[PDB]
C-alpha cells in the first residue's frame, strides 16, 4: 500500500479515521453549545447585577460568580 | 434504503472539520496572500518548491515584468502543478 | 525544449485540458533554443497562480465532500 | 491508489485526517471545562430550588432556569 | 456517458452537485445559531409561565407564546 | 469512469451526493423556518417595547432581549 | 431513443415528469387556498380597524398586524 | 415515436414539461411564505383564546376565527 | 475552410439544428479564401450570444428538474 | 406505485436548491451581463476561451461593427458551443 | 374498474398547468399578436425561421400585397409546418 | 417548382386535407417557371397564417388533455 | 437557399467523407458564400468523385 | 492557432513516441514559437519520420 | 491492406506513389514537394496540423 | 563521497522526496574532493533543522493519532 | 458496525495523554528551543549524537556561518535522520 | 537542475548499481557541486559503463 | 531482442553501429563523439541526464 508515516493508505484506515472525527465533530458540537449556554447564563447574570458583572467573561469562575450572587441575596 | 437524516448530518458535520483542515493547503496559502504580490505565500512556498523562489526573488523586486527561462519556466510549472496535486505541506 | 513541452503538458491535464489560458502562447517560446528567455508580465503570472490555486481549492474541498457524502452512503 | 466508495484516497488524504483528529483532539481538550462549568451551575439550580426542569440536565433550558432561579432571591 | 434513471450524467454534474454540497454546508453552519436561539426563547417561555404550549417545542407557535407571554407581564 | 478530481463519475455517485443534498436542503428549510419565527418573535418584541427595541434585528440577542424586558417587567 | 439536452425521450420519462408535475401542482393549489385565506383574513382585519389598515395587504405583515390590534386592544 | 398511453411523445413534450416543473418550482418557493404566515396566524387564534376549531388547522374556518377572536376583544 | 465548416456543423447540432439564424450565411463568407475577413454587426453577434446563453440555460435547469424527477421515482 | 407526494416535494427542494448553485454557470453569466456589451461577462470569460478574448476586445472599443477572420470565427463558434455544453467553469 | 374522482381531477389539474405552460408557443404567440399586422410576433419568430423574416419585412411596411417568389413561398409554408408541428422554440 | 409542390404537400397533410383554403391556387402559379413572382394580399396571408396557428394551438391543448386523461388511466 | 446547400454538403458528407477531406468541398464552398453565381469545375474532377461515391457504395454494399 | 499544433502534436505523441526522443519533435517546435512563419526541413527527414510511424503502425497491425 | 502498409511497400525514394493515392483522401500538399524531388519542405503551422492528423489518422485506419 | 552521496539520499526519503530545500545543493559540493568544505549560513541549517524537527514531531502525533483510532475500532 | 461514541472518546483521551508523553522527543526538544540559536537543544542531544556536537561548537560561537567538511555534513544528516526517526532517547 | 542530475543517477543507481561502487559515480559527481561545467571522460570508461548495464540488463533478462 | 543484446552484440570498438541505431529513438549525443573515434567525452549536466535517463530505459525495455 501507499503509506503515511508508519499508516497504511487504504479503505480501511480512511474509514477508521473517519468514524473518529464523526464522533469527535459530535463531541465538538455538543461542547461549543455548553460554551453558548455558559455565555447566555453569564448575560443573565449580567443583566441581573450589571453593577460589577460587567467586568469580563470567564467560563471558569460564572459558577463561582453565580455562587456569589447567591451569598449576596 | 437511503441513509437516515441523522446520517448525512454527521456526514455535513465531518465534512466542515474536515474542510477548516483543508484551509491550511499551499493553494489556501495563495489565495488568502493579501499583499499585492503574492510574496507572503510565496516566502512560505520557497521552503518547499524551487519555482516558488524563482518566483519570489523578482515579485518583491516588485518588478512589472518577470524574465524566465527554460529551467525557470518548468521549475514553475511544477509548482504549479504541486500546488493542484496539494503534494506541497505547509507547515 | 522536450521537459517543458511535457511539463506543460502535465500542468495541461491538471489545469486547463483546452490550453485556453493566455499563459500557454507566451510560454510556447521557450521551445525555440533561439528564445532563451521570455518576458512575461508580473500581473499574467500573479493571475494564472490564482487560476491554479482557487482551481485546487475547489477540488480539494470537493473531494472532502465527496468522502462525507460516502461515508454517510455506509458501503464505501 | 485506493478508493473509499470511489474517491481516490492518497498518502495527503490520511495526513490531513491525522491533522484534523489532532487538532480536534486539542479543541476538545480546551471545551471540557465548559461542560464542566454548566453542569456545575446546572446541579446549583438544582439543589437550590428543585423544580421542573431541574428534574432534567437541558442545556438551552438552563439559562432560562438561572433566569428565573436568581431573580426569585 | 453514465445516466441516472435515463438522463446523462458527466463530469461536470458530480462538480456541482459538489459545489452545492458545499455551500450548503456553510449556509447550514451559518444558520445553526438560529436553531439555538430560537430554543433558547422557547426554554424561556416553558420556564416561567408553564402552560399548553410550552410542553411541545413548534416554531410557528412560539412568536405567539411570546406575545403571550411578555404581555402578561 | 470519467471523473471529476479524485472521485469516479456514475449512477452511485451521483446518488449518493443527491441524497446527502436532499437531507441537506430539509435542513436548510428548517433552519430558514427558525430565522423567520426569530424574526417574528423580534417584531413582537418591537410592538411590546417599540421606545427601545427598534434598534436593529441580532438573532443571538434576541434571547437576551427577551431575558432583559423580562428583568425591567 | 429520441433526447432532450441530456434527457431520453420515452413512455417511463413522460410518467416520472407527470408524476412529479401532479404532486407540484397538488402543492400550488394548496399553498393558492393558503393566499386566499390571507386575503380573506386581511378583509377582516380591515373591516375591524378600517382607520389604519387600509394601506396595502401584505402577507408577510399581516401575522404582525394581527398582533399589534391585539396589542392596541 | 414513443408513446403515452397511445399518444405520441417527442422531445418538445419532455421539454415542457420540464419547463413546467422549474416554473412550478418558482411559483411554490414564492407561495410558501403564505403558509408559514397563515400557520402563524392559526397559532395566534389558538394559544390567546383556546377554543372548538383551534383544535385542528383549517385554513377555510381560520378567517373566521379572526373574526370572532379578535372582535371579542 | 474545412474546420470552419465543420465547426459550424457542431455549433448547429448544438444551437440549431434548421440553421435558421441569420449569423449562418453572414458567416458563410469565411468558406471562400477570397473572403479573409467578414464585417459582422455588433448586435447581431450578441443576439447570436444571447441566444445561445439562453437555450444553454434552459438546458442546465431542465436537465435538473429532470434529476430530481429521477431521484423522485427512485429506480434511476 | 407512485413516489409519496413528500418525496416529491424532497426532489422540488433539491431542484431549488441545484438550480441555485446552476445560477453560476457561464450562460448565466452571459444572461445577467446588463452592460449594453457584453464587456463584464466577456471579461471574466477571457480567462478560459480564446473566443471570449476576440470577442471582448472589440466591444470594449464600442465598435458598431466586428471583423472577424477564419481563425477568429472558428474561436467564437467554439466559445459558444462551450457555452452551451457548459464546459467553461466560471471561479 | 375506472379511475377514481380525484385520480381524475388530479389530471385535471396537471393539465391546467400544462396549458398554462403551453401558451407560450409560437401558434400562441402568433394568436395574441394584438398588432394589425402580425409585426411583434414575426419580429420574435425572425430569430427563429427564414419564412418569419420573409413575412416580416414586408408587414412592417405596412404593403396591401405581398409579393413572394418560389424561394420566399418555400420558406413561408416551412415556416407555418414549423408553426403546426411547433418545432419553434420561443425564448 | 418540385420543392414547392412538395412542401406544399406536406403543410397540406398538416392543416388542410382537402386544400379548401383560398392560399392554395394563388399559390400554385409558382409551379410555372414564368410566373417567378405572385402577388398575394396581406389579408389573406394573415388569414392564413392564423388558420394555421389557432389549429396549431388546438392541437396542442388537445394533446396535453389525452395525455391528462391517459394518466388519470395509470395504464399507460 | 445556402442553408440547403450547407445541409445537403453535410448530409453526403455523413455517408462519403466524414473528415472532408476531398478538394470537391472546397471547390464547392464559393456556392455558400455570394449570391446570384456559380462554380466552374473539371469533368475530370466531378466525374471522379462520382466514382468515389461508386467506390463507397461499393463497399457498403460488400458490407 | 498555436494552441491546436500543440494539441496535436501530443495526440500523435502518444501513439508514436511517447517520451518525444525524435528530433522532429524539436525541429516543429519554433512553428508554436512565432507567428507568420514556417520550417524548412529535409525530405529525408519527413519521410523517415512518416516510415517510422509507418513501422510504429505495423508494429500495432502484428499485436 | 493497409494505408502505411502500402506506403512500407512503396518503392519509389519519395513514395510520391503512395502519397498521391492517399492525398485523394487526406489533406497532404506534400504530394507536390516530394513529386518534384525538392530537397526540403517549407511546412508552416497549417499543413503542421494536416501532417500531424494525418500521420495519426493512417496509425489507426484510412484503409480505402 | 559515496558515503555522503546516499546519506543525503536516506534523508531526502524522509524528509524531502522531490528534493526541493535549498540545503541540498549548498552540499553537493561536498561530493567533489576538490570542495573539502563548504561554508553554510547559520540561519539556513537552522531552518532545515527546524524543517526537520516540526515534520518529525507532526508525523510522531500523526502516529498516535492512527493508533488511537485503529485501538476504537478494536480489530487490530 | 461503527464503535460506540464511548469507546471513539476514550481512544481520544488515550491519544491525549499519548502526545502529552511525545512532547519528550528529540524533535519536539528542537522545536521548543527559544535560544536564537539552537544551544540548549544541541547540548542536551550532544550526548546523544555527533552531528549534535559537530553543530552544537559553532552556534555556541555565535558564527554567521559554519563551514562543515564531507564526515561533519553526513554526522549532521545522520543526526537528522535520527531525529526524523525519533530514535534518540533524551533523558 | 543539479537536484534532477542526483535524482536521475539514484534511479538508475537502484537498477545498476545499489552500492555504488563505480568509479563512474565519483567521476559525475562534479556536475552537482559548480554550474556552467562539464566533466571530460574515457570513451573506455562510458562504453564499458555501458556494457556494463547491458550486462546487469542481459542478467534481469535471463530472469 | 532487446537494445542493450544490441548492445553487446555489436563487435565495432566504440559499438557506434548500435549506437546509431538507438539514437533515431534516444537522445544521446554519444552517437557524434564515438562515431568520430574520440578518446574522451565532454559530457555536462544536461547530457548527463539523457544518459542516465536512456541507460535506464535500456535496461528495462526500448525494443525497436
Amino acid at each position: 500500500w501507499p503509506k503515511y508515516g508508519g499508516t497504511d493508505v487504504n479503505t480501511r484506515t480512511v474509514h477508521d479515521l473517519l468514524n473518529t472525527i464523526n464522533t469527535m465533530s459530535a463531541r465538538i458540537k455538543t461542547l461549543e453549545r455548553y460554551e453558548h449556554a455558559l455565555r447566555e447564563i453569564h448575560k443573565v447574570v449580567v443583566i441581573l447585577k450589571p453593577s460589577a458583572n460587567t467586568h469580563s467573561f470567564e467560563p471558569d469562575a460564572l459558577p463561582a460568580l453565580i455562587m456569589q450572587f447567591l451569598s449576596d441575596f | 434504503a437511503r441513509p437516515s437524516a441523522q446520517t448525512q448530518m454527521a456526514a455535513v458535520d465531518m465534512l466542515q472539520t474536515i474542510n477548516t483542515a483543508a484551509s491550511q493547503t499551499a493553494a489556501s496559502l495563495l489565495i488568502n496572500d493579501i499583499t499585492p504580490n503574492k510574496t507572503e505565500s510565496l516566502k512560505i512556498l520557497s521552503t518547499q518548491s524551487v519555482g516558488a523562489r524563482s518566483l519570489l526573488e523578482p515579485m518583491q523586486a516588485n518588478a512589472s515584468t518577470i524574465k524566465l527561462n527554460r529551467i525557470e519556466t518548468v521549475n514553475v510549472l511544477d509548482f504549479l502543478g504541486s500546488v493542484y496535486d496539494n503534494t506541497i505541506q505547509v507547515i | 525544449a522536450i521537459a517543458l513541452y511535457l511539463e506543460i503538458n502535465k500542468l495541461r491535464l491538471k489545469i486547463d485540458e483546452p490550453m485556453q489560458l493566455a499563459i500557454w502562447p507566451q510560454l510556447f517560446p521557450l521551445l525555440c533554443d533561439e528564445h532563451q528567455s521570455v518576458q512575461l508580465n508580473t500581473d499574467v503570472l500573479i493571475n494564472f497562480m490564482m487560476h491554479v490555486a482557487r482551481k485546487s481549492q475547489n477540488t480539494i474541498l470537493n473531494n472532502n465532500a465527496a468522502i462525507a457524502s460516502q461515508y454517510a452512503a455506509g458501503n464505501a
